[PDB]
């Protein structure tokens, strides 16, 4: 089924003239090095987008409504207003607090929020990333608080001991009073593997009403949107249906850089790796200049047997493509075993270098994920063959305008 | 015509074909080198521009090098400013450092207390929003809160706050309470950074933490990045070194880790360009079998015939790294000066570049080194061969 | 039967003028600071002690409030008596009431009167009591569960009465006043 | 990454 | 009976930066069935007629019309359709392909002509019986002898029954046993359809076997 | 009169990864004035003998002592100073360099030996001009003919010929008419300072005319 341009060309590559076997190894791994680091590079960026949908978007609410300092006398009617808006799935109130978790000779800034435990699971998955099973019996009377993982190693605390935090003293008169250090016990620890581990804490809503000495009053209304990309138009529609112009914001001004700077890598290393194959395509140019010189007598047989100039041009185009297909396909088969098994690879280098890469104190996550997609594998195979076609077209043009009369035919 | 026999055997081997394509395939090892050095200078200059932007904002303020004593408190009468003759510093000023908490009329917060002198100059002085540096009077216990610090606390101009030192405290037997003190604001400062979220400027003459002396000297470093070499130097007795690694140690380590990751990402172009010389010189020996074997018949040692192919693999690395550093220093300098169609950022507000003179030299000598190790193996096959076992 | 030893001789004493010391020790077994001065211990509600040479801490009691003046930072505050802790051993030597009767299994082996609770909520585990033959307290040292030990030796024993004129709060000229009484 | 921006909007 | 019309084919040859004319007024044609015995010496213009009759170079002196079209006036694409149908080339310096087998070396013009695939497999076997390569069907030319490699070039030229065959000394690289039998099977097609062939010899011993006799003095064949 | 102290040669050429005896019993002594013409068949060993006694390779069985030094018991650094002073090599398969010119090809032994810089413009110029290459001074070897390219390899040899000149088929590529005109010009140096040349050919018309007739028939150096 193969034509004359393909099926009668692999016998010409079987040439032995000394150290030519070393040229077939360097030119193979020279073009397979750029493909093997491009498959594991784009699959690693797909892993950072996979971990962003569940460990960032599913734990942080999109709606963020800071109203006037009058503590929400119309919060009951405001919960049903944003619920009937198309685009918003659910809604739940929250009270912003600021405390300092301390156990002795250590101070850590924490952000305490008061959410209802029987209402937070409808719009976001907070207990889906908790190590301990003690996520229930979260009601009034017990006075418990669950903290993250970043404050667990810094405070050197466990699940069960009593800690001392700070609460804001509520007073309508502008003066200074004594601080209150309420003694609460830790009822579990959660793990998000990121920045929300040392500055995140949640308390039940029934326990936050007695701290400010109020009744039924909240200090913020949170919600959840279905379309996470439209964080500009949908937020302005919910702010006017409830009250006047207040301090209304969204997650696009805070976590907008986490979704960013991964598509910049999709443009930076793409242009940086086609230059690697572009230098690797120069080995294909060097091996086709020689291929015309040593087989110059074989071209003189075709010029006497009735072959046009288009047939001789198509011989050396597919001759360099067969040498490029053996190197490009050898980089794909060594990229699947690294992308699918990256977790025993990255952890092996960290055991002999001491400091582990991608520390979760300032980065996105701690480990290095990898999500191999079959769409990105097809994008490199067209890219690796288009660079090999432009590099093999110019030696194929020189092999057709040669004079068969000046050579011995 | 040249008297040197080593260079006369390879000068006519550069350009031999009369066609323009025959000389284009001979200089392919040069184009692969100068496109990797240009990709290593222009990209890393953008990362150095983001690093210098984080140096004038995070390491401009929040002073790095303090000289704490063995017991913490340093007496200025025993250790004067004329005794600390360490290298790298340029100005010695009294300063104190201690983590405190905040207690306003609305909520609580945390911050870092910084006691500056009202007579000495400070980089926070031009960033003061209608605040005078001479307003810090001893005995009045004033405070200069930040912009983001007073915003979350609800503190305006003319509010009384309460600070408290949790580390250094007098352990009274009537309940273990820390030492607290009421502070009055005089104004806020704005710096458009993360410094004004926790920094507070108080007077240097205060006994809120302990005692009357200071904790250390404020050392302005000329290069605050290489503090590892400035900490293991000849240190005087009764003093300790405390750099910026206690607070922002993991922040600037991530910037240096991303520089080595992108630096290793762009160094693969030079490795394939070093592989191009092995393929180019690997085929030249197989076709010049009558030229190498006729040189040994004219009374030539095999040590000199190895240098004929050694310079041919080195001439592409010498002129490739010079042209790569020349074109790499013109694209990064004229990136945003000529025309902004090179790719607009999300803000586009004065995107900086940084061309380090010591970074260009260390990059180009590596490109002249990898091309040299990829030349000895094709040169060994052309020098250790046998003239009797040649083609004729 | 030995629970009436501290409830018999400590009833006739009203006040005493004496000098005290302060010596705290951490878990390593070394001193980190020192404290000297005198003290005035009245029976029903008032208590008074001043450090002079090592530390400066001025505090009195007027019957309902609890002043606290610090000459180091030039600040003087005032709070209540029930909003703070009450499990300190300095308060039980003044009250001597039904709050000292919950479990309080007191032993006697001479001059030492160390006791400990079985089910408590506070963070104090034991404290020693040294009494005399005339009805005075010689040592009220206690320990904290952060491996911090303390000791308060007393000297210059004196028996006598004192009026309630010097117990009034008089701040120095040029100090700030705080109101923490809620 | 290394590009930090703390420009908030109310 | 004239196949090609030659008129003043004065060609040149660069010999040490000197354009020296090796042919002078080559206006002699071949005959249909008449075997041309061109006795030309190597170096005086013997190999020049092998490349100028097929159209490998430009003589820039005249025009050779074959069946109404000149070879010099036609383009390079217009001269490729008749080189494998009515033209043949037999050389003496072993101008073959060593990377192929002997079954497809005799069918090499059949692959370029994109003919019927059922006819290529039948033509390659009937030509091996004429040359004598019955046992060496699937064999590489690198391991063959001197006489066996010359028999492949005989079946390579005559593929679609050419009118004239440009043969450059087929005898000389083998023994005397296959000398007359190579010309007997070549002469067998002269009585079937009426073809011819042009042979270039150096001596006069093989010249009397051919019918016609046209000596080559300085191009005047 | 003895120059080459050639003993019994036992060079076993490894032809096909097997040690076979093809070059055996080769021993001859040459001198100035007389030119030995050793002939033979194509493949007997007359083509590989130009590299054995020329100093390119040793057979590890026959040690020739030309200038008082053992050839087999010698290092590589001590053997590169005898092939450019008292040894000449003539080939027949156009062993030249295409990147150079006609004047730079005959000056290549002058540049390797590191002679005086103001000497190669007169010594190498008069050597290529005496053969007949006068107007082709700066000419590339790719545009030359078969007879003109052979004369560049001829004039490359006689730049420093005290003795021990080794040739290999000066004819064959060109006609024997002008080949005899180069032998009389080469033979004129035998009566000025005293030298000799060793020519290897296959025909009988180029061996028995200069000094004497010799023949090597599979080790037998005599009895032609
Ligand atoms: C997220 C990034 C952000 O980095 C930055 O600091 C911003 C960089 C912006 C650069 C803009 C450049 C614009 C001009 C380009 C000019 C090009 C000219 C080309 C020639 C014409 O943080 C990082 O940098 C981290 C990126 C990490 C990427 C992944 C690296 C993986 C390395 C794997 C190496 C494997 C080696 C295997 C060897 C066998
Ligand atoms: C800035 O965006 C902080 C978030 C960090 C995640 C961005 C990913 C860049 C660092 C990871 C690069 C390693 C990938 C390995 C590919 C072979």
């Amino acid at each position: 089924p193969l034509s004359l341009l393909i099926g009668l060309r692999f016998s010409r590559g079987r040439r032995r003239g000394g150290m030519v076997s070393l040229i077939s190894v360097i030119s193979t791994i020279g073009i397979a090095l750029g493909v093997a680091v491009l498959i594991v590079g784009l699959s690693a960026m797909n892993g950072f987008e996979r971990e962003l949908n569940n460990r960032i978007l599913a734990v942080v609410p999109h709606g963020e409504i800071e109203a006037v300092d009058q503590p929400w006398t119309n919060w009951q009617e405001a919960l049903d207003h944003v619920q009937k808006v198309p685009g918003i799935a659910a809604a739940a109130p929250y009270i912003n607090f600021t405390g300092l978790v301390e156990s002795g000779a250590n101070l850590r800034a924490i952000q305490v929020k008061g959410v209802n435990p029987q209402q937070e699971q409808r719009l976001s998955a907070l207990p889906s990333f908790v190590q301990g099973d003690a996520w229930r019996n979260f009601k009034a009377g017990e006075q418990q608080i669950i903290i993250g993982k970043g404050v667990a190693d810094a405070l050197k605390v466990k699940q069960g001991d009593w800690v001392s935090i700070m609460i804001p003293n509520s007073n309508p008169e502008h003066k200074l009073m004594q601080p209150k250090r309420v003694r609460l016990h830790v009822a579990g620890i959660l793990q998000l593997s990121g920045q929300l581990d040392h500055s995140f804490a949640m308390i039940p809503l029934a326990d936050a009403q007695q701290y400010l000495d109020m009744g039924s009053s909240v200090s913020g209304i949170a919600l959840k949107m279905t379309d996470v990309f439209n964080a500009n138009k949908l937020v302005r529609d919910a702010g006017e249906v409830t009250n006047s112009y207040v301090y209304i914001k969204s997650w696009i001004g805070t976590y907008g850089y986490m979704y960013r700077d991964i598509q910049m890598i999709r443009a930076i290393m793409y242009l940086a790796m086609v230059l690697v194959i572009g230098v690797a395509c120069f080995n294909i140019v060097s091996t086709l200049v020689m291929a015309v010189k040593d087989k110059s007598g074989d071209i003189a047989v075709l010029r006497t047997l009735g072959a046009k100039d288009g047939l001789i041009r198509a011989i050396f185009v597919w001759y360099g493509l067969l040498a490029g297909l053996f190197g490009s396909l050898c980089g794909v088969i060594i990229g699947v075993v690294v992308s699918l098994q990256l977790t025993p690879i990255i952890e092996w280098i960290e055991k002999l270098i001491g400091h582990q890469f991608l520390s979760s104190d300032i980065y996105f996550i701690d480990f290095l994920p990898s999500e191999l997609h079959w769409l990105d594998v097809f994008y490199v195979l067209v890219t690796a063959l288009l660079l090999s076609l432009l590099a093999s077209w110019y030696p194929a043009r020189r092999a057709s305008n040669i004079d068969p009369a000046r050579v011995l035919s | 015509y040249q008297p040197v026999a080593l260079f006369i055997g390879l000068r006519y081997m550069r350009g031999r074909a009369a066609d323009r394509f025959g000389r284009f395939v001979s200089w392919l090892s040069t184009i692969g080198i100068t496109l990797g050095v240009m990709a290593l200078v222009t990209v890393l200059s953008v990362m150095n521009g983001f690093e210098r932007e984080l140096q004038n904002n995070i390491l401009g303020l929040m002073p790095q090098a303090i000289l704490s004593s063995e017991h913490g408190s340093l007496n200025p009468q025993q250790l004067p400013e004329t005794a600390v003759k360490l290298d790298g510093v340029n100005r010695v000023a009294p300063i104190t450092t201690g983590d405190v908490v905040l207690q306003s009329a609305r909520s609580v917060a945390v911050g870092v207390m910084l006691g500056i002198d009202p007579a000495q100059k400070d980089p926070l002085t031009p960033y003061l929003v209608n605040v005078k540096q001479t307003d810090l009077e001893p005995g009045k216990y004033n405070v200069i809160l930040g912009e983001q610090l007073a915003s979350q606390l609800g503190v305006n101009r003319g509010d009384q706050i309460r600070v408290m030192v949790p580390s250094a405290s007098q352990f009274t037997p009537m309940g273990r309470i820390p030492s607290q003190r009421l502070f009055n604001v005089i104004g806020t400062f704005a710096a458009n950074s993360e410094v004004d979220g926790y920094e507070m400027l108080v007077n240097i003459e205060d006994a809120s933490r302990l005692m009357g002396n200071i904790t250390g000297w404020r050392l302005w470093l000329d290069e605050p990045l290489k503090v590892d070499s400035l900490s293991q130097q000849k240190l005087p007795e009764g003093s300790k070194w405390q750099d910026w690694r206690d607070r922002k140690g993991e922040l600037f380590q991530a910037v240096r880790m991303e520089k080595n990751m992108m630096g290793l990402l762009l160094s693969l172009i030079v490795a394939v360009a070093a592989f191009n010389i092995i393929t180019s010189l690997g085929l030249m020996v197989m076709e010049k079998q009558g030229e190498v074997a006729i040189l040994q018949t004219q009374g030539l040692t095999p040590r000199q015939i190895m240098m004929v192919f050694m310079v041919q693999g080195a001439s592409a690395g010498i002129i490739g790294a010079i042209l790569g550093a020349a074109l790499g220093a013109l694209l990064a300098s004229q990136l945003n000066n000529l025309m902004p169609i090179i790719g607009v950022l999300l803000d586009g507000a004065a995107l900086p570049v940084a061309i380090e003179p010591l970074q260009v030299i260390v990059i180009a000598l590596v490109a002249m080194a990898i091309a040299l190790l990829s030349t000895l193996y094709p040169s060994w096959r052309a020098a250790a061969t046998q003239p009797a076992e040649a083609l004729r | 039967d030995a629970a009436s030893d501290l409830k018999s001789r400590l009833d006739k004493v009203s006040s005493f003028h004496a000098s005290f010391t302060q010596k705290v020790t951490d878990g390593s077994g070394a001193a980190v600071q020192e404290g000297q001065g005198d003290l005035w211990v009245k029976r029903p509600n008032l208590f008074n002690w001043h450090m002079t040479q090592p530390d400066e801490s001025i505090l009195v009691s007027d019957g309902k409030t609890l002043w606290f003046y610090n000459p180091f930072v030039e600040q003087a505050t005032a709070t209540w008596l029930k909003d703070a802790t009450g499990n300190t051993p300095f308060m039980l030597i003044a009250r001597n009431q039904s709050s000292d009767w919950q479990q309080y299994n007191i032993k006697q082996n001479g001059d030492d009167f160390v006791l400990t609770p079985k089910a408590s909520n506070g963070n104090l585990k034991q404290f020693t009591i040294n009494v005399g033959r005339d009805g005075t307290i010689h040592q009220f040292s206690a320990v904290e569960q952060d491996d911090q030990r303390s000791s308060y030796q007393l000297k210059s024993q004196q028996n006598g009465a004192v009026d309630a004129a010097k117990f009034t709060f008089t701040p120095p000229q040029g100090v700030t006043v705080d109101d923490q009484r809620k | 990454c290394s590009s930090n921006a703390k420009i908030d909007q109310l | 009976k004239i196949l090609l019309q030659c008129d003043n084919l004065c060609k040149r040859y660069q010999e040490g930066s000197v354009q020296t004319d090796v042919l002078h007024n080559v206006s002699f044609s071949v005959g249909e069935g008449e075997m041309m015995a061109i006795v030309g010496s190597s170096g005086s213009g013997k190999s020049t007629l092998l490349h100028l009759l097929g159209g490998l170079d430009t003589p820039t002196s005249g025009d050779v019309i074959f069946n109404g079209q000149p070879m010099s006036k036609l383009s390079s694409a217009a001269k490729a359709e008749l080189r494998n149908q009515k033209l043949g080339f037999i050389y003496q310096f072993h101008h073959l392909l060593p990377d192929f087998t002997a079954l497809e070396n005799v069918a090499m013009p059949l692959l370029i002509g994109k003919k019927k695939p059922a006819e290529i497999n039948s033509r390659a076997l009937e030509m091996l019986k004429a040359v004598g390569l019955d046992h060496r069907a699937n064999h590489r030319p690198s391991e063959l002898s001197g006489g066996e490699r010359q028999r492949v070039a005989i079946a390579r030229a005559l593929v679609n029954n050419p009118r004239l065959v440009l043969a450059d000394e087929p005898t000389g690289n083998l023994d005397a046993r296959n000398a007359d039998s190579i010309f007997q099977l070549l002469g067998e097609l002269n009585r079937l359809q009426g073809t011819a062939f042009l042979v270039v010899t150096h001596d006069l011993q093989l010249a009397k076997r051919m019918s016609r006799q046209l000596e080559m003095r300085d191009g005047r064949l």
